[PDB]
């Protein structure tokens, strides 16, 4: 469940 | 309590996330540094000074600590059982 936790938030940091 | 099949995955599960943490924090507004970070948590040794400056590694580091804690606590119960 934590493997994709950073992937979702990775996009949000760009904007 | 834990068969050799478990120890087969322990040595890789901790290692595979090490490169991932280096991948996430670097490309956001090295390999050796992350290797000491994750492994030290499992053995509870204060080795290295590398810290998760990026927020993504911190939240992943937070849940990662809980993964180590259950292993130690559960294994103690099995031996006492």
């Amino acid at each position: 469940a934590a493997m994709a936790l950073s992937l979702i938030t990775f996009i949000s940091e760009h904007l | 309590p834990f068969q050799s099949t478990l120890w087969l995955l322990v040595g890789l599960s901790v290692h595979v996330v090490a490169v991932m943490l280096y991948l996430l924090d670097r490309f956001s507004p090295t390999l050796s540094s992350a290797m000491w970070f994750s492994w030290g948590v499992l053995l509870n040794s204060g080795i290295g000074e590398g810290a998760p400056r990026s927020f993504s590694a911190r939240i992943l580091g937070m849940v990662w600590a809980g993964f180590a804690m259950i292993i130690v606590a559960s294994y103690t119960a099995n031996l006492a059982a």
